[PDB]
This record gives C-alpha cells, sequence and structure tokens, in this order.
RNA sequence: GCUCGCCGGAAGACCAAGGGUUCCUGUCCAACGUUAAUCGGGGCAGGGUGAGUCGACCCCUAAGGCGAGGCCGAAAGGCGUAGUCGAUGGGAAACAGGUUAAUAUUCCUGUACUUGGUGUUACUGCGAAGGGGGGACGGAGAAGGCUAUGUUGGCCGGGCGACGGUUGUCCCGGUUUAAGCGUGUAGGCUGGUUUUCCAGGCAAAUCCGGAAAAUCAAGGCUGAGGCGUGAUGACGAGGCACUACGGUGCUGAAGCAACAAAUGCCCUGCUUCCAGGAAAAGCCUCUAAGCAUCAGGUAACAUCAAAUCGUACCCCAAACCGACACAGGUGGUCAGGUAGAGAAUACCAAGGCGCUUGAGAGAACUCGGGUGAAGGAACUAGGCAAAAUGGUGCCGUAACUUCGGGAGAAGGCACGCUGAUAUGUAGGUGAGGUCCCUCGCGGAUGGAGCUGAAAUCAGUCGAAGAUACCAGCUGGCUGCAACUGUUUAUUAAAAACACAGCACUGUGCAAACACGAAAGUGGACGUAUACGGUGUGACGCCUGCCCGGUGCCGGAAGGUUAAU
RNA sequence: AGGACCGAACCGACUAAUGUUGAAAAAUUAGCGGAUGACUUGUGGCUGGGGGUGAAAGGCCAAUCAAACCGGGAGAUAGCU
C-alpha cells in the first residue's frame, strides 16, 4: 500500500528548506523559535 | 456540411459533425501563432473562479486582426482555416504588400476573393468600413464599440449586426441578443455575416466530446448536501426552495445588469 | 602561474594501499591524498615542482568519510581528495 | 562438491527516485538475526568510487515562483512590469577489447570525436539587445525497406559413448568484432536558376514575404540499412604449463551463407481524422549604429585548454516507503529457446534462487486441494460456493431493433499421427548465369538453393487428438438507469453522480458571475451560434389545468415611509 | 472509424474464502470490471481550514475531517462521574 511519506529531496528543500523559511516573515519566526529553543538542526536543509 | 454518424457504437449514434472541405488540411501560419496554455478556470490566487473548465485539447492561439486597419491596400483570401480558439473559421489573407493576416471568415468568402478596408472600400462581404460609410439596413460583423479598439460585437459563427439607423455621430445597431444599441458611427464594421452558421447544428453525441472542448462536469446543486449549495439536502429528491446560484442569488428571472456608465448607449434591451 | 605557497599546501600525503602500489608499478601512477579544494591544475603543478617529475595527467576523486561509533557516540571522519597522478615516461616517484 | 527442486516479460540484468558505506577484505560472535551460527546488510579495523565525450553544473526556456521601479493595502503585506529563476522538455563530442578482492564508455590498449582560446598563413564586410529562417512538436492507421535477434546449413575443433544400436542423413561446442571514417541506397520532401520591382517584417537588409519576366529541367535537401575501411588487430572452442588448487600464465581453429524476423530503425515520414496538436536558446541568414588598407569574418595548419561536483553499493527491494531482515507499495530500460496469436500460458536458457527454526508423528478439528455409488438444487434468504462452458475453421442462428445490432445468439460438424497428391505443393525469398545499361548500392531475365502454409485422399493408434497449462455457461420473462464513464481511500459501485440532448433564466463586454478590504485576476486574448446559473437527462410519443399563496418581472397614479 | 469487441501489461475492486493479538492499522487466494480513453503514469507546479478541492459519498485535504494539524488564550467551563 502507498504510504504518505514519498521522499523527494527537491520537494523537501523547496517546501521546508532554509531558503524557504527565510523567504517569509512567518518562516523567519519559525527559525527564531527554533534558535531560541536551541535546536541543533534548524531546518531539513541539514 | 452537416453529417450524421452511423450508430456503430453507442457514443457515435447521436454525433452530428459539421465538416467543411474548404478548411486547410495542413498546419496554420506560424508567424501568427502564439502559445495559449490553459487556466482550469483558476485565477492568480489559484482559486476556481469559473467552474466547469479543465482539460481538453492543447490549442495554439491565432493572432486574428479584428482592427482591420490596414486601409487602402487590397488583400486576397489565400485559404480558410479551422481556428480552435473560436466558433467561426478564419481566413489567411495576403495583402498586396506581402503581409499576411488572419481575419474572421465571413459567410460566402473563399480562397481567391479580394477584401479591402477603409473609407473608400467597396461595399462587399469582407470589406471593413467606418460605419458612417455603410448603408442603413446593412448586415455587418466584427463591429467596433470604440473607434480603433477592434471589433467586439458579432464575432461568433453565424452572427451579425444590422445598422437600423444613423443619427449624426451615432449608429443604432440591432444586436444578436435583440438589444438595440447605439455606437459611434466612426466605429468600423465588416460587411456580411460571420460564416460557419452550421456550428449550432453540431451534436457532440457523447460526454467525452465536451471533455475534449475543456468543459468539466456540472453537478446539480440539488444533488449536493446543504453545506455545499442552497439547493442541497433532502431525504429523497427534495427541493422546496426558490432556485438560486451556489452563492444564493435567484437564478430564474432576477436581472443582474448594473452598469449606469453604459446605460445611455442602450436604446432598448433584448426582451 | 600558481604560487609556491599554494603548491606547498595542496599535497598532503602519499596514499598507501595495494591499489596504489599496483598503480605505481603497472601504470607509473602515484596516489596522493590532496587538499579537498585542490584542482587538477594545482596538483599537476605541485607534483612537478615539489617532486621534480613530469606529470602526464591527474585524476581525482573525493572520498566520503565513514560514519563511525566510538563508545556509543556516533562520529564522522572527514571527506578527503585522492589524486591518481600518472607520471610520464620513467620519471620514478 | 555432487544430485534434487523453484523463477525465467523474472524471483534475471541495468538504472532513476530514495537510502548512504549497506560495497571488498581481514578479524570477532556479546547484542542484533524470530533457532544454531564457524555465517551476515551485526561488531571492529583496513581498503574501495579515477571522465573534455556518462550525469550534474552549464546555455535555453514551460507550468509556476520571485520580482527594481510601479499599482494597491490599518501594519504585516497583495499583485505585477522590466528582469530573474524554475525541468519533467531544447542545446557540442567515444567506441571496442582488456583489467581490480572491490571502479570503469572514467584505468590500460587500440581506434576516434567535439567545442573553445591563442599563434601563423591566406582569403575577406565585419558588426545586434534588432528582422527573417530554423529549432518546432496531435491522435489514429497503413505499408514498404531494414536491423537487433533467432534458426538451419556450411566451416572448424572435439566425440565414437556406463545398457540394444550409434563412422553417420551421427553427437557436442564455437562460428564474435564497435565508434569513427568513406560511400550514398530503399524511402521522404520540394521544381530549379537568373534578373528586376515592392503601401510588408517598428529602423535597415543583399535576408524573409510579395509581384512580374526569362530560362532550364533535374537540381537540392533529407535518409535506414548495406558495403568498404577500422581490423595484417582484437576476440576466440580448446590445448599446454602452474596453482599460493581459489585461480593464473601461454598459445590459438573456424569465424561463412541462407532463411525467418520485431513493439526497435528509416519514420519529427506517409495516409487520414478532428478534439487542430510548448517555449526559448544553440544554429543559419539579414542588415543598423559603429569600425574601416583596423578590428572582425572564413579556411588551413600548429599549439593549448575543456574546470568543478557525482561515480562504491541496493534499487519491484533484507539496503527505498510501510515501527520489523514485514506475503503490501515503487517510475524507466533490456526481451533467448520450444510450443503459442501473444509481453497470455507451460517447460527451459543466460542468470538467479530453495524464501534464517528444525526433527518426528500421521487423532479430532481448522485451512488449501483431489475423487466419489444412487439422486441432482431436494441445500439456502439466495445455486452462496463448487461443478460446468471454454480453441480454431466451417455450417447454422429467433423475437425484437434506433437497422448498427441482438450474435460468439442458439446448435452442430472437423481436429492426433503417417504416407501420397508434391522424395515439400500453393506462396514467400532469391544465387549463379545471360543481356541491356543515363554504368550502379542499376534494370530485366532467370531460376539453384532456402523457407513454407492450407487442403484432399488413403492409412494408423488410443477410452479420449482444441488431450496438459491455457480457455465464453446458455436461454426465457421482468423492475431500474439510455449508453462508456464516476462514487462513500478502509463494511454501500447502486436504481446514486456525470453524461450527450432539452428547457428556463441571466449576461452588450470594463459582460453576467467568481476570487480579492484593494490593485488585480479568472470568465476570455472569448463576444449572444458566446459565456454563467438552474432544473431535466440518449432516443420515441409527449409534457394537460391553476398566477389564490410564496418568489421573480414589469408598473407607478395613490397610501405609508429614512437620513436631512 | 469507434468514450467499438475479446484479452495481457497497466488501472480498478463485484463475489467468496482466509486472515481479524494478521504476513498486512484494509491484505492474500480464486474468480471479477476497464483495458485508444471522460484512459493511465513519472517529474515539477498551483489551490489552505468556514478555507480548498469534490462526475457530490459530507468524499478527500499526510493511517486525523459535519470544519486538518501544531502552538497559544488555557489550569476554558464541567449544577457531572
Ligand atoms: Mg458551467
Ligand atoms: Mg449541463
Ligand atoms: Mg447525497
Ligand atoms: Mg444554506
Ligand atoms: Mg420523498
Ligand atoms: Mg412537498
Ligand atoms: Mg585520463
Ligand atoms: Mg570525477
Ligand atoms: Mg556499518
Ligand atoms: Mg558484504
Ligand atoms: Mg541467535
Ligand atoms: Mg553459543
Ligand atoms: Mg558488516
Ligand atoms: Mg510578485
Ligand atoms: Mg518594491
Ligand atoms: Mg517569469
Ligand atoms: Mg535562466
Ligand atoms: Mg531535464
Ligand atoms: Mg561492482
Ligand atoms: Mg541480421
Ligand atoms: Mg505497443
Ligand atoms: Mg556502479
Ligand atoms: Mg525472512
Ligand atoms: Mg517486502
Ligand atoms: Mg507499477
Ligand atoms: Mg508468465
Ligand atoms: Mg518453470
Ligand atoms: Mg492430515
Ligand atoms: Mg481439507
Ligand atoms: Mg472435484
Ligand atoms: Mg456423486
Ligand atoms: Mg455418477
Ligand atoms: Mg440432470
Ligand atoms: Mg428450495
Ligand atoms: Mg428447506
Ligand atoms: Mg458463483
Ligand atoms: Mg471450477
Ligand atoms: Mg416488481
Ligand atoms: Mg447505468
Ligand atoms: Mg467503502
Ligand atoms: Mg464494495
Ligand atoms: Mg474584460
Ligand atoms: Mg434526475
Ligand atoms: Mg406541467
Ligand atoms: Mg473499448
Ligand atoms: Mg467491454
Ligand atoms: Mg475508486
Ligand atoms: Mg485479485
Ligand atoms: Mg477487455
Ligand atoms: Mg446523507
Ligand atoms: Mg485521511
Ligand atoms: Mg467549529
Ligand atoms: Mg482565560
Ligand atoms: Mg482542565
Amino acid at each position: 500500500m502507498k504510504r504518505t511519506f514519498q521522499p523527494s529531496v527537491l520537494k523537501r528543500n523547496r517546501s521546508h528548506g532554509f531558503r524557504a523559511r527565510m523567504a517569509t516573515k512567518n518562516g523567519r519566526q519559525v527559525l527564531a523559535r527554533r534558535r531560541a529553543k536551541g535546536r541543533a538542526r534548524l531546518t531539513v536543509s541539514k | 456540411a452537416v453529417v450524421k454518424c452511423k450508430p456503430t457504437s453507442p457514443g457515435r449514434r447521436h454525433v452530428v459533425k459539421v465538416v467543411n472541405p474548404e478548411l486547410h488540411k495542413g498546419k496554420p501560419f506560424a508567424p501568427l501563432l502564439e502559445k495559449n496554455s490553459k487556466s482550469g478556470g483558476r485565477n492568480n490566487n489559484g482559486r476556481i473562479t469559473t467552474r466547469h473548465i479543465g482539460g481538453g485539447h492543447k490549442q495554439a492561439y491565432r493572432i486574428v486582426d479584428f482592427k482591420r486597419n490596414k486601409d487602402g491596400i487590397p488583400a486576397v483570401v489565400e485559404r480558410l482555416e479551422y481556428d480552435p480558439n473560436r466558433s467561426a473559421n478564419i481566413a489567411l489573407v495576403l495583402y498586396k504588400d506581402g503581409e499576411r493576416r488572419y481575419i474572421l471568415a465571413p459567410k460566402g468568402l473563399k480562397a481567391g476573393d479580394q477584401i479591402q478596408s477603409g473609407v473608400d472600400a467597396a461595399i462587399k462581404p469582407g470589406n471593413t468600413l467606418p460605419m458612417r460609410n455603410i448603408p442603413v439596413g446593412s448586415t455587418v460583423h466584427n463591429v467596433e464599440m470604440k473607434p480603433g479598439k477592434g471589433g467586439q460585437l458579432a464575432r461568433s459563427a453565424g452572427t451579425y449586426v444590422q445598422i437600423v439607423a444613423r443619427d449624426g455621430a451615432y449608429v443604432t445597431l440591432r444586436l444578436r441578443s435583440g438589444e438595440m444599441r447605439k455606437v459611434e458611427a466612426d466605429c468600423r464594421a465588416t460587411l456580411g455575416e460571420v460564416g460557419n452558421a452550421e456550428h449550432m447544428l453540431r451534436v457532440l453525441g457523447k460526454a467525452g466530446a465536451a471533455r475534449w472542448r475543456g468543459v468539466r462536469p456540472t453537478v446539480r446543486g440539488t444533488a449536493m448536501n446543504p453545506v455545499d449549495h442552497p439547493h442541497g439536502g433532502g431525504e429523497g429528491r427534495n427541493f422546496g426552495k426558490h432556485p438560486v446560484t451556489p452563492w444564493g442569488v435567484q437564478t430564474k428571472g432576477k436581472k443582474t445588469r448594473s452598469n449606469k456608465r453604459t446605460d445611455k448607449f442602450i436604446v432598448r434591451r433584448r426582451s | 602561474m600558481i604560487r609556491e605557497e599554494r603548491l606547498l599546501k595542496v599535497l598532503r600525503a602519499p596514499h598507501v594501499s595495494e591499489k596504489a602500489s599496483t598503480a605505481m608499478e603497472k601504470s607509473n601512477t602515484i596516489v596522493l591524498k590532496v587538499a579537498k579544494d585542490a584542482t587538477k591544475a594545482e596538483i599537476k603543478a605541485a607534483v612537478q615542482k615539489l617532486f621534480e617529475v613530469e606529470v602526464e595527467v591527474v585524476n581525482t576523486l573525493v572520498v566520503k568519510g565513514k560514519v563511525k561509533r566510538h563508545g556509543q557516540r556516533i562520529g564522522r571522519r572527514s571527506d578527503w581528495k585522492k589524486a591518481y597522478v600518472t607520471l610520464k615516461e620513467g620519471q620514478n616517484l
């Protein structure tokens, strides 16, 4: 059966990657929150 | 030519084709072609803003000359072509200076016929004049609403306007709707009707034929749930409401014209 | 020209293996670990200058470092660049 | 290691995506592995990915994204112009052989190709952000010509058989060779050529478009394959010498032809249809400003450059998505033999596997199957399930019908093998030879050889010849929906939704309508033979009466009636 | 020619049995429907929550849907247990 996660690195990096985050203010808030919590990995990017 | 298909399959039993042998069987003129990709009836917000639009055959856009503004220079009809983008056929015409243009093909025009545009032009089908230079009573098509803007009225297969009156700066036109309308007598019109008057006698014959033309299914409101549509709901086939649109506006009689800007130009509404 | 300072950085170590040994005896090719940003042009220049030999062609690959566990902690060794340096004639390096 | 079994349009092979060292080697067996484990996709260590030509990057654009200014919006922001990004598409070029424990179109050998920069020499109007051409495009069908590939023969090497026979019309194996270069063939397209003129291609043009003349007819473009060369090479059955017995080292025969033949190629063709079938660059050409015995262009030759990143390995799966070494899911490519219409099916090849608990026993009962006396739906809500039918050719086939259908209606007959017709026929292919020859990859003739249906007659075996696998049950009456479709992912597939058709109604274009505080955008680069909304739902015959109620449309005298 | 017919790939899901602490949070087996089209599929893109999308089942919108998920208001309120 086809499950929901169908990986594509391009789609991953465009949907949830660093530069997508940076492109909107709500995306930059996501990063701010994640830096404040002290997340080792800010984005899917890495 | 109006031709019934033989019932060799259930999807062919009711097909009625309109087949013109004069239509160029080859490919269109490339310098007058442009790309025109499809919308799905969806706007710049990506929302469906016109329902029931999607799929259908890829189509190139033919640059038709509705202005018909190359005055004084005669042109010969080279060939009549199918245009996918409209109901009328188009004519590839050759101006005597080596320029080709598409025009809307009038009723009775054929390869070899000469057309001209302008004030001096003769009164024959395919000739575009300012409507001040056209006899009252004349059938015309591709009629301008504003001088120089290009024809906007009577462009569909078989359509035409009559010049019922001229009073100074304005001609009164009977439109296909039966609306009597005023227009500035400087506005251009082409003489004769639009061709392909058999367009309306075509019978698509099957669901897929509409799908080919890029028309997706219409679901009746009464087949929906109340959350979807005012007509929604019922245990069985129920209705008991005044017919409305999906946004609740009465859809059997209620007038929706509200344009006070252009009301001065309408002599009498269609009725 | 590439500067001598650059050239003195680019070559890191001789790579020692059976494949590197065979390369040298069969096809007169020295296998070098090089700086990860070293270009084929820089490697050729450095081998010629530093090892005083004549190079035919450099071939390069980036070796991905292995992920390794060390006392239940998970690390990763560094990527490095290896250069197969084909010598001309009998240069002997 | 030897047998046995299984897959073989896969359970083989090669990839993309995704994963990321799982790859190879050595070592270890705690944990992991549904058992044991000496083994492992486990632990630990070391090794392993080599490119001008493959791919990415790159140049070019699609949908779409972002977007200087701009327009719009309490703010945040939205939209969008110029631009700039964005492949799933367009754009230069490498093949064969060999080699590693593990990479190879990347290394090596041999033999190539492409683009760019210089320099040199000769020739010479170069020059774009512009013009034109090209790139550049659908579905279906048909028929040639081909090749991959196969088969048989010939050739060469080897064999003469564990049990009757097997020196033969006998058995086994091999019989392979590329890109490139040269040649221009089946086929496809188009008349060339020269001169002059011109309201067109924003300017210009020698280009494109148009017009008028003359002249000549083959001229050009495109194109599979074959053929030659590449290749006096490489490869090669096998033999010989070692072996650290796993593997190496050394030498090397034949290497032809006929026939069959793709879904691949000619073919982005041709024919045909309507639903009418990207863009941009590379590329080719044209000129403008400009430059001028200079730059620059073209050609030849020499030389130099072609970076950077990916490259292991799995990839219908134990390595990806499914918590699992999970009967699931996952796009592309390749396509051997016999039988067969076939990529169905059966048995096999190459190749790969026996599915990580076994050993016994041979109760009930459950599961999956086989067979069944007599009966034959009596079972049951219901023939649920099972049983059955099942091929090809031919004969034959009802009501009814929208004249297509119904129809594979129904029902029936023939079917293997052998011989003869005919030591293999009809048909297909076609050598040599002969003749002509705008002389060749030519034509005609010719038929060797090869391949080869189908049928008739005669005979013959079995209970049974479509013998397996494979493979319609059929008919009668009737409800509903015209039909093909669509639907409740995971208890409903239907009579529900859709549907062509019909009708009503709105809508004159800055359309109605829809998304949107707006700007905009969709409707539509459409224009009433159009578009939106609503109901009905092929077709046939039709569709009655009621405007009191509610709603809509029209009217506007009068009554009432807001802010002011 | 065909939303033509029979039938693999491919797409689907009518019937039955199995399974129901499954091999599997929807499958397997045997049958079944479509199979040039209103077909199917790869890659990428767009539509966002009273919002989308829907040949319309209140279907679907990441095993979640008569109003997704996440965080917050938040220790909502709970004459109830
Ligand atoms: Mg509609
Ligand atoms: Mg409709
Ligand atoms: Mg309903
Ligand atoms: Mg409501
Ligand atoms: Mg009722
Ligand atoms: Mg009632
Ligand atoms: Mg090299
Ligand atoms: Mg590399
Ligand atoms: Mg590991
Ligand atoms: Mg291993
Ligand atoms: Mg164990
Ligand atoms: Mg033990
Ligand atoms: Mg291991
Ligand atoms: Mg924008
Ligand atoms: Mg701005
Ligand atoms: Mg853009
Ligand atoms: Mg770009
Ligand atoms: Mg691409
Ligand atoms: Mg390997
Ligand atoms: Mg052949
Ligand atoms: Mg096919
Ligand atoms: Mg590999
Ligand atoms: Mg297992
Ligand atoms: Mg599995
Ligand atoms: Mg599949
Ligand atoms: Mg099979
Ligand atoms: Mg088998
Ligand atoms: Mg038993
Ligand atoms: Mg049993
Ligand atoms: Mg039985
Ligand atoms: Mg019995
Ligand atoms: Mg019996
Ligand atoms: Mg009986
Ligand atoms: Mg009974
Ligand atoms: Mg009973
Ligand atoms: Mg049954
Ligand atoms: Mg049965
Ligand atoms: Mg009844
Ligand atoms: Mg039905
Ligand atoms: Mg269901
Ligand atoms: Mg069901
Ligand atoms: Mg408009
Ligand atoms: Mg109905
Ligand atoms: Mg009535
Ligand atoms: Mg069909
Ligand atoms: Mg069918
Ligand atoms: Mg479904
Ligand atoms: Mg099944
Ligand atoms: Mg079928
Ligand atoms: Mg309901
Ligand atoms: Mg869900
Ligand atoms: Mg709510
Ligand atoms: Mg509170
Ligand atoms: Mg609480």
